[PDB]
């Protein structure tokens, strides 16, 4: 009953690194005075300002690049 | 090496008839997940990565602004147009009006129009830009130029 | 909340501007401008200016002003 235990906590932990590793790659900060532009390239450019703001940005579609 | 691949595979234990089926659900999962996964692709924005249709060439309709867009695996290649405006400055020598010989370079901001898109791969490419503006920069630096003195 | 260090500290910044003067004479004058960023309308400072506000304000408006007023002189 205690590998059992240990095997599916392992497995728990690892799930949970993951998914933290996603979120913080998920998001991005463009300081203020630099108005942020959501670089998707599933759709592209968003005439919907996005700007100053950590919008969630799904990772591998949008990498934020810093507009002042 | 197959030898040893043929041993390791052999070696495993002859359980009980839930596990195997456990083994090939859990296969099954595996594989759909990884196509799941496969079923996007490389996107950056400033790229309206549209839908390249396998049938017909490039969707010359379907021009991709921000959004979703899920490429059918070996269907659907990422066009990656780089509309972020991509700069491209050049020089252009010139003989103005009066034609005394005027060196003007110019920096020249281009991004692919989003909504004709699809008709510029299939007309331009994704190093579009290398295929437009290096030489109509020169050209209308050239044009303007020589209609005017020094 | 993230705490937004304002060097409200004056930073006194020196900065020389060269001047064509009224009559246009080449006369180069420095100035040490000696700014804090007002309390008063600070947050909308870092909405404006940030945190090196004052490399952000003061290094061309100190040359700016200096030019001006040594602009309307003779040598």
């Amino acid at each position: 009953m205690a590998a059992k235990v240990f095997e599916s906590i392992g497995k728990f932990g690892l799930a949970l690194a993951v998914a933290g590793g996603v979120v913080n790659s998920a998001l991005y900060n463009v300081d203020a005075g630099h108005r942020a532009v959501i670089f998707d390239r599933f759709r592209g450019v968003q005439d919907i300002v996005v700007g100053e703001g950590t919008h969630f940005l799904i990772p591998w579609v949008q990498k934020p690049i810093i507009f002042d | 090496m197959a030898q040893n691949l043929k041993d390791l595979a052999g070696r495993l234990p002859a359980g009980p008839r839930g596990m195997g089926t456990a083994l090939k659900l859990l296969l099954g999962a595996g594989a759909v997940a990884y196509g799941v996964r496969e079923s996007v692709f490389t996107v950056e924005g400033g790229h309206r990565a549209i839908f390249f249709n396998r049938i017909g060439g490039v969707q010359q309709d379907t021009i991709l602004a921000e959004g979703l867009h899920f490429r059918i695996p070996w269907f659907q290649y990422p066009i990656i147009y780089d509309i972020r405006a991509r700069p491209r400055k050049i020089s252009s020598p010139t003989g103005s009006k009066d034609l005394q010989m005027v060196n003007i370079s110019l920096r020249v901001l281009s991004r692919p129009n989003a909504q004709e898109l699809p008709s510029m791969y299939q007309r331009l490419g994704l190093d579009y830009e290398e295929r437009v503006l290096p030489s109509i920069v020169n050209e209308v630096l050239k044009s303007v130029v020589a209609k005017f003195n020094a």
